[PDB]
């Protein structure tokens, strides 16, 4: 890769600079280079990796949705033929999004996940794996769509099993995992009841564990609990 | 339905 | 170029889609392809070209400023040596910004400007030429900085001379040109008095011509007049 | 000091 000649520490420093500059494509390339150095990632380094790619794919997903909406209106009854351009350009963005998801999944598979032994790292990477298969599932339509969905489900499920055994109910990674798995249930798996049950149980068990936390940990946990509550308000 | 925004830090 | 196989009309259609999707790099590449078809650009097409590159270079300038600020703090008395990384990454962004400016200037020179005979197109392209030399001037420090500044000045001046002869004082292109030339005077040429005089005279002469306009043209002109007023309020 | 924002349309 093009980052093979840069020091690991310099890649990390520049990823932090790119975040300050809101240059998320650069940030993702720097963190990909840092991963490819082959050493495990620290807690802060895992966050940098996640933030970088979440922003990149987030822009791609927002663009894909704009274009998919235009395409669907064009294929309505009474619409004028505009030619192949809207489909072509949606496919363009879709292919670029899939390429980014494949890149992240490749980093997790080679070899972040197999070297991650602590609950905090292993759950973090498995949550990421579920998320990026979820993003692939959002655009999937072919022979493999069901397999993509099950790959997301399987990664989320393994992360959940570990987090329930190894982490307190208020752990922010455990909470964010449950939040995203509930969104998977609602948006991808057509299981809104499973989504609601998971969000409620996650919220109630975190509520009952708040008394054990410092003021700073309380702030971290209650922030994500409010996202669970926001979804429950939208879903019920 | 919101996932972890996860866009900062 | 990679757009040589796409129809001109398809490039224009996709540039409009990219704007809706906020995919400004794509938008700029589509419009570069449309320019390279060799036909003159319509009023709407010129706007698409301008919007695309203004957004691309706008993100680069915002990033360059963030990084230049970090670099200047690092080179202060009492700061810890962080190594070459901040300078290296600022240079990275700077070089990419210069490449975009060179690309736009190349399109204007080959061959938009020489084929532009109407006042509305010629002033529009010369304003663009002044703007992109201004962006080069913002980052310039070497043997050529004075020549870059004079290239910006010369393009703006030719656009001003044409606009004063050929356009009413309320014309939005004439107003936006005067606005940006006044920013050039203030920010680049160290001539704040020239900047203030130009903004005031531009505002007063537009004010006196508003009575000739329709309600829609009045809205277009008064919007840019308010930007002139905002600057005058900041400068005086 | 603001130039033409010119980022829309
Ligand atoms: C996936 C994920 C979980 C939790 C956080 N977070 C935000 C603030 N503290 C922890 C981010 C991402
Ligand atoms: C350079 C420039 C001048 C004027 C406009 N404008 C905005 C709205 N109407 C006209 C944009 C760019
Ligand atoms: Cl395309
Ligand atoms: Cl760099």
């Amino acid at each position: 890769g093009a980052m093979g000649s840069m020091e690991r520490a310099s890649l990390i420093q520049k990823a932090k600079l790119a975040e300050q500059a809101e240059r998320y494509e650069d940030m993702a390339a720097f963190m990909k280079g840092a991963v490819e150095k082959g050493e495990e990632l620290s807690c802060e380094e895992r966050n940098l990796l996640s933030v970088a790619y979440k922003n990149v794919v987030g822009g791609q997903r927002a663009a894909w949705r704009v274009l998919s909406s235009i395409e669907q209106k064009s294929n309505e009854e009474g619409s004028e033929e505009k030619g192949p351009e809207v489909r072509e350009y949606r496919e363009k963005v879709e292919t670029e999004l899939q390429g980014v998801c494949d890149t992240v999944l490749g980093l997790l598979d080679s070899h972040l996940i197999k070297e991650a032994g602590d609950a905090e790292s292993r759950v973090f990477y498995l949550k990421m794996k579920g998320d990026y298969y979820r993003y692939l599932a959002e655009v999937a339509t072919g022979d493999d769509k069901k397999r993509i969905i099950d790959s997301a489900r399987s990664a989320y499920q393994e992360a959940m099993d570990i987090s329930k055994k190894e982490m307190p109910p208020t752990n922010p990674i455990r909470l964010g995992l449950a939040l995203n798995f509930s969104v998977f249930h609602y948006e991808i798996a057509n299981s809104p009841e499973e989504a609601i049950s998971l969000a409620k149980t996650t919220f109630d068990e975190a509520m009952a564990d708040l008394h054990t936390l410092s003021e700073d940990s309380y702030k971290d946990s209650t922030l994500i609990m409010q996202l669970l509550r926001d979804n429950l308000t939208l879903w019920t | 339905a919101g996932s972890i925004p996860g866009r900062r830090s």
